[PDB]
């Protein structure tokens, strides 16, 4: 087994956590099932003992050969040497629960006979089930499906425990003694599970409780079933409200913009263009603005996400070829993403020039014909145009040609004003840009 | 011809293909399970299944020639549409939905319509129709409760057919739980068959459970599985209605939180109750006149192209009527209608008094101001919608005898929605237009030496 | 006379017209389906229906002369009010509500009050009364559960009458599902009819369902439709009460999220536990004294005129007794009370020690400060409400003997609520008042050349 | 004399000691009023417990006569002013109505009617004060919220049980199939059977399960329809409170999963390479799993500036005083500088700074480990650890410097670093009000550079 286990990029550790989860779920299901129901008979004890020995071997191989080899983070740096990982496992609060789990109480099978309540300390290894829950929530892209699966599995487990406790109350009152207890006719687990299902969902339709212990049992089981049904509705409400939060927030902002435009009697061509923008921004980004997402991130992950998207594109630019890399990084951080519709002008012939355009996932077309509509240059994604307009001052640069968007063009935009607000910190690159302006202009 | 998927024609085809899919789901499970619908009205189902299958072949040829966006533009190369359809997993479900299993009608003799269950594989057109309908409609919560009612009707109907098929497999009338003896003419009608199976599924899946209890262990297992499926489905649907109601009145909750926060501030800070009545009356106006959201935050995410189009569709005919902004360039007026900031005033609220610092120019939209006197309210000029004042206060020409003062007592007669072009926003918008800035200074100097200036 | 809809007289008319609309809904379905209320108390329902139609024609006269807002002003001429009313679809519902279908009483002979169901078309006055009561009251959640209880009581009552009409149409006592035989004197009473039908509709529409099961196909279909309507009713009640509970403690959940975030910050950054219990004691004070919201974001959604008027009504008569601001211009004082910043200080918190940079001016509100003596508990003098200090430190007089230092150790005896005027906020408020800036600098120079310049 | 602070812990111990007999008075006074075997069979027990509850009630009115309140932020400590402020309060009327002696009416009816003690139920505000002071005080707010919900609906289910038993006594026991059965039968005549079946009936009714026998009379039909509408309201508050409890338990995890989903949608939209995608997702999962997921500027923003300044003293001051240039400065400058410190977090392999970069930051290492690598890649020269610092002369902008605010080192993060950044603009903004310390800092940095390279 590898001297170290990563526990994040390791899928064999997820398979091992599935194995310890199968052993733990075997214990937590089949210890009340063998404890209450008479399925642990004398000609069946070898299969139960073989399965318990396999689950204890899975418990011991976790404690001795897997869980000491787990990597962790101590003060920031990743620990990989085996003795320090072993000491971190031994000084954990996981190890107390694990060594309290496999305490071998099965040697009390000699004294008190076979009893599944001696293995109940094996139900204390819940942390491996919670780590498998956390790793399967992390590896899944849509985690609400696993939240529904976990809520269903918790519901089936509490119904299993309620069926076992009802069969215990049936054997405590005597089988077939009153009308409320299990009569003994068909399958034991299936009809006690039917009673647990009709009690814990508060369906009713069962025979009424006759003696006082059965009235106390039906009272507590109906009250617990009210809270189980309430937690089931609350879990499904939380799953739906967390799954559709972004879509309903986008729809609320779109209906706010539509109600603002209907308040001011803005015409339906402009409202159709605004609705087309909102539809393409939901179909492409699945969010309104990337700026309010990126502004809550720290600055290093912002700089890394700005470098991996546009730094090769700005290093292709001959205007900013000579500049220093930190000013390029600040103009990477201060880029603004604007979506242009089909037919929208990113540059009108004769308008003022203030912006540098980095086209990503779109196409713009430079209309420079004799009549003014013949497409001269079609600029695909990853192109930079209008970067010389950032150096002219005052009026300065006027756009010489019409540049319209061919389809939906997602431009990235650096203003002249934000370039000057960046360039007050960097005088050397400002001198290189101004001497390039004096040479070329 | 290439079908654009964002058209009205594509939504009309989504309706025309969501009709035989819902037909196939509902009517194929009750024809498969009930066996008198399939035997009695046989030529009706042959005509309807031939129409559904020719709609399915028309659906695969529409999907072979539908557009998809690549680099923001729709692809119209039909060979590229055919290859992009062929490498899709929807094409496999479509050709499995159109295999001729009705040739298996030649052996089994047309009483077994469960061979058309491959026709249920086109569920994605029904889900696409529901998604495009709740994207297209203006009642999204009403369509969402209607879609949840349609989902529970499909689930109640499918469970009715499943309960009737289980009662047919166990045997009719042999048990107290199953559907009764169909040789009896009371229970032998198809109407009582479907309506009692629908009654059993509505009682069972909603976890009310007032049906006769099971007597065999297969029936116990089916009623346990059906109660579990019903509590999961209806807990999901009650949580969905709860999330939809909690997002229906989220804006009223936010507005009531703002109202109660400002109320607790005003009772905490010992504000006098006439001003507290003015604040509560302004909040009553703001809720009763549907003006609760604000322009700066509802136009925060749009680009400046569409914000510029929105702002020139309201402010540009008023801004072109200003004496200094009469003959300006078009891009400067686009920048100036982007710089406009709304303010709302109560009745009797003074916009500006004599001697205040004039640094804003107010454009009047939906309101009536009054240039009143100093001591009492003697209205000299009643300014209306489309009017303006205070452009000389934001020009600040050299040597003015006003000296950025207001020289007018302007108070609001009713509720006004004024738009403010400040001096800082004007001098920031004029940074790209120095010639127009000199024209503004010369036009304001023209106005002031028609009235009052000192040569300094 | 023109009534405008924002007044209290319009709300009193909304109460006076919401009474016969609710009467029309409730008692018209009950008199339509139960047939002994209409026969027994006939002159009572004739008097009540006549008074309800008198209130209905008074409602169409009030709606013809109610105001509306164009350009922010209430319209007060009756011709334009009547034209704006008659172009509306609510006028069509009012005149359809006021058709004389009681002339059909001359044909069918007064035992059929289902002709008066056009009087149910004025539901919008009841919905308008519920909306205006939800805005005007100070218990919005208590009114919202009362309104939800009234809505589901209307649906329980309507389903009781619908069950009695279906059992009348099928036949009384012919089935186990229907209402029993009314020739029996136990079931034939009107009290037993209405209360058992209400019991049936409450057992059916709340999905409890211990009613006798249906036998016929119409009864099976009605019970399926009524169970699905009851499932949607239970989902509506659960969603409304769950959203109302989430609205009732949204502030407690947000403040507990702030407390747990600052607690996780203080265990993460290893803050010592004396400061940790000081922060926890300040949060306990902030929740126990109901100052849990921050005024900077509380006063943001107001307009600038109301923000300026509220800042005048709290701070300006306190700022006018400041010795440098006794003779300043009025708009300068409006800008300065807009530039004030509130701060809350714990007991024992030093406002300023001897030797710190004086860049703020503190005006004491709701507090008591003490000029303690050089890291000691001994106090020279105690300050009170309305007092001020640090006023000459922000004026920036050239040639000051102090040099923007405090020269005082000031501790808070109890919890204070000081108002802070910073030096930079004073300078950006004194940007557009230069003569007032020269007057402030000359007044501070005069106070210092009285003492030490 | 003695004045108890209402914000203290002794007042909370009194809130427990007065919330015990109030909950006792509610629960057992309706049970003794409607059940009539608890009142008769256990008479000396209820006399001892009612005398103890009235002793606690008169001690509550003397504690409320001596409890403090805040005027001008100070606790009022004179008992005459506390007694006048208590005398002009509407809780004083409820307290003396709770101590109205109706027990003389308990004398005359033969000690079988505890209905006269229902004025003792007029101290519900002490129970509500114990509940809201506990929900602010305790470390489990959601567990206390569901326990308070369970206790509230148990009080309502118990009161409805006593109401159903009083209705069954007024109609008559066993005369109908809906009422409680015949109490002369010794199975139903037990008080355990009476209370447990009435509690079972009201739990069936008030949670809309409805396994009860159906009513046979009009008053029973009317009580059942009113009780079912009250029960569907009770079930709606149960589902709403447990749903808001579930939404409050995982609000932060849902907020973090929404941030992770938005980051993943951004990196899928902008075509970020998968190496950086796995690095950023593993970094954010580290920041969540090590309980440092929150942003410091938004966390500290609700605190006042005195508590923010004292917290920034308690974290950054003694590590800022170990900087060589900030070793001997004025203390208010150091307080303003630790207010100006902003945190940054780094991934493994992330460069803090390379050679030839414009040095505008002064990084102080906390909970991290850096490495001064060479220019070709990872080759350690000096391994920088916690408490260390670099880049102070680059922000000190010394005149005529041969380095010239450059970095002169390639510094990579070995593991996950959490550095504290002091910008050049933040240093100059803190150095606006301290010109003397600014010239001392410039002369100290100039002397350090003249000792090394100038
Ligand atoms: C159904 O009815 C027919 C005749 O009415 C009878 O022969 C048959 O046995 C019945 N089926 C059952 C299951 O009783
Ligand atoms: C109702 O009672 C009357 C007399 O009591 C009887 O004639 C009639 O048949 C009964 N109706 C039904 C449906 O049994
Ligand atoms: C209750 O039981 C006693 C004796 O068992 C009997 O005399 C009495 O009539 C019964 N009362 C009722 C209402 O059944
Ligand atoms: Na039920």
């Amino acid at each position: 087994l590898p001297n170290s286990i990563d526990s994040y990029t390791d899928r064999l550790y997820l398979l091992w956590l599935l194995l310890v989860t199968l052993a733990y779920n075997w214990n937590c299901c089949f210890i009340p099932l063998r404890l209450v129901f008479p399925y642990q008979t004398a000609d069946n004890i070898h299969y139960w003992l073989i399965a318990d020995i396999i689950c204890d071997i899975i418990y011991l191989y976790d404690m001795l050969f897997i869980q000491p080899r787990l990597q962790f983070v101590r003060g920031g740096d990743i620990i990989v040497d085996s003795n320090e990982l072993r000491k971190h496992y031994r000084t954990s609060t996981k190890f107390q629960l694990d060594v309290a789990s496999i305490i071998p109480f099965d040697i009390c099978y000699l004294f008190f006979g076979f009893n599944p309540m001696f293995r109940a300390n094996r139900m204390l290894k819940y942390t491996s089930f919670f780590e498998f829950n956390h790793h399967l929530e992390s590896i899944m892209d849509k985690a609400y499906i696993y939240r529904v699966i976990r809520t269903t599995g918790y519901l089936l487990f509490i119904l299993h425990i309620n069926a076992c406790v009802y069969y215990w109350a049936s054997n405590y009152e005597g089988i077939g003694t009153t009308r409320w207890v299990y009569d003994g006719e068909g399958n034991e687990y299936l009809r006690c599970y039917y009673w647990a299902v009709r009690t814990l969902i508060t369906i009713g339709g069962l025979p009424e409780p006759q003696t006082l212990f059965e009235i106390v049992f039906q009272l507590l089981n109906f009250f617990s079933g009210v809270f189980v049904f309430s937690s089931l509705i609350g879990q499904m409400r939380d799953v739906i409200g967390a799954a559709t939060a972004n879509q309903n927030y986008f729809r609320a902002c779109m209906d706010d913009t539509i109600a603002y435009m209907n308040n001011y009697s803005i015409p339906k061509l402009v409202q159709k263009r605004v609705r087309t923008w909102y539809e393409y921004t939901w179909d492409s980004q699945r969010m309104l603005d990337e700026s309010d997402l990126l502004k809550t991130l720290p600055t290093t992950v912002q700089l890394a996400l700005a470098i991996d998207v546009n730094f090769s594109i700005i290093s292709k630019v001959d205007l900013f070829k000579g500049c220093d890399t930190q000013m390029i990084y600040d103009m990477l951080l201060r880029l603004k993403s604007v979506l242009y519709l089909p037919g929208d002008f990113v540059c009108k012939k004769g308008e003022i020039g203030k912006e540098m355009y980095i086209i990503k996932h779109g196409e713009v077309q430079v209309l420079g014909g004799p009549d003014g509509t013949k497409v001269l240059v079609t600029l695909k994604a990853g192109s930079v145009f209008g970067e010389i307009s950032l150096l002219a001052a005052g009026g300065g640069n006027r756009r010489t040609a019409n540049v319209v968007a061919h389809g939906f063009a997602n431009l990235l935009t650096l203003d002249k004003k934000t370039l000057q607000e960046i360039l007050v910190h960097y005088p050397d690159s400002e001198r290189i840009l101004m001497k390039k302006a004096r040479v070329l202009l | 011809i290439v079908v654009d998927p964002s058209s009205n024609l594509y939504y009309r085809w989504l309706t025309a293909i969501a009709l035989p899919v819902f037909y196939n789901w509902y009517l194929l499970i009750c024809r498969a399970c009930f066996d008198e619908l399939q035997s009695e009205y046989l030529m009706l189902w042959l005509v309807l299944d031939y129409s559904a299958d020719v709609l399915y072949v028309l659906d695969v040829l529409v999907r072979a020639r539908t557009g998809f966006l690549e680099q923001g533009l729709m692809v119209s190369d039909t060979n590229r549409l055919w290859q992009h359809y062929k490498t899709t997993t929807q094409f496999k479900l479509d050709v499995l939905s159109l295999v001729p299993t009705d040739l298996a009608y030649l052996k089994v003799g047309t009483n077994y319509p469960e061979v058309r269950f491959n026709r249920l594989l086109k569920f994605s057109r029904l889900f696409e129709f529901f998604d495009r309908t709740e994207t297209r409609t203006n009642y999204p919560n009403m369509f969402r409760i209607g879609n949840l009612v349609l989902y529970i009707l499909i689930i109640i109907h499918w469970n009715a057919c499943i309960y009737f098929a289980i009662s047919k497999f166990i045997g009719f009338g042999t048990d107290s739980w199953v559907y009764p003896n169909i040789s009896i003419p009371e229970h032998g009608r198809l109407s009582r068959k479907y309506i009692y199976s629908l009654y059993w599924s509505t009682l069972t899946l909603t976890t009310i459970g007032e049906t006769p209890p099971p007597v065999k262990d297969e029936e116990y297992l089916f009623v346990v599985v059906d109660f579990l499926v019903g509590v999961l489905i209806f807990a999901t649907i009650v949580g969905n209605v709860g999330s939809m109601i909690s997002n229906m009145n989220a804006s009223r909750a936010e507005f009531q939180a703002k109202i109660d926060s400002i109320k607790q501030y005003m009772q905490f800070r010992k504000v006098t109750k006439d001003l507290e009545t003015r604040v509560i009356r302004w909040f009553d106006y703001l809720w009763a006149n549907k003006k609760t959201v604000d322009e700066k935050e509802v136009l925060k995410s749009l680009p400046d192209k569409l914000k510029a189009e929105i702002a020139i569709n309201v402010h540009l005919d008023t801004l072109k009527k200003v004496r200094i902004f009469q003959d300006c360039e078009a891009g400067l007026l686009v920048e100036l209608v982007l710089k406009l900031r709304p303010t709302v005033f109560s009745p009797g609220d003074y916009i500006c008094k004599k001697g205040d610092i004039g640094k804003e120019m107010y454009i009047i939209n939906e309101g009536k101001l009054a240039v009143v006197a100093d001591d009492g309210v003697t209205q000299f000029v009643v300014l209306s919608d489309g009017s303006y004042f205070g452009e000389i206060s934001i020009l600040n020409i050299k040597g003015s005898k006003s000296g950025n003062r207001r020289t007018a007592n302007i108070r609001s007669i009713g509720y006004s929605d004024l738009f403010c072009l400040s001096k800082d926003d004007l001098m920031e918008a004029l940074t790209e237009y120095p010639e127009a800035k000199k024209a503004l200074e010369e036009k304001g100097r023209q106005i002031l030496m028609k009235d009052n200036l000192i040569d300094e």
